[PDB]
């Protein structure tokens, strides 16, 4: 999944 | 329920979200610091409505976003 | 070198990695419990060699791993 | 970025  | 954080030296904040929801923080970063915590919805970010977007609409505003990012969560 | 890490419900590990090497760690992760450090190369993953692939090819072994996840850094 |  994406890190923000 | 508004949080002030700031991008780190690789752009991030330091959280994963999916669906809308925050589901984990990274150690050491923004999110970690000001008190970021899973299991909530994101209301607002930099002060514009985000429920109902979806994950790709809110990815885009953050990623966009200058240094400093506020959330506001439910 | 080698560390033994277990996904979690939403299918990570709990890190981050950039040109090979381990970036960040998330909180509350398997990374995390078994002392996974940041600033590393990663040399073998579930004792394939790594050294020299693409992330984007790193990233495929580790999405297509089962649930136990062994990697050695250098 | 990814997390893994
Ligand atoms: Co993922
Ligand atoms: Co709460
Ligand atoms: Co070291
Ligand atoms: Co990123």
């Amino acid at each position: 999944d994406s890190v923000f | 329920r508004t949080i002030t954080m700031h991008k780190d030296s690789t752009g991030h904040v330091g959280f994963i979200f999916k669906n809308g929801k925050i589901t984990s923080i990274v150690k050491d970063s923004s999110a970690a610091r000001n008190g970021l915590l899973t299991e909530h919805n994101i209301c607002e970010i930099n002060g514009q409505n985000v429920i109902g977007l979806k994950d790709s609409q809110i990815a885009d505003i953050l990623s966009t976003s200058g240094t400093v990012v506020t959330i506001t969560i439910m």
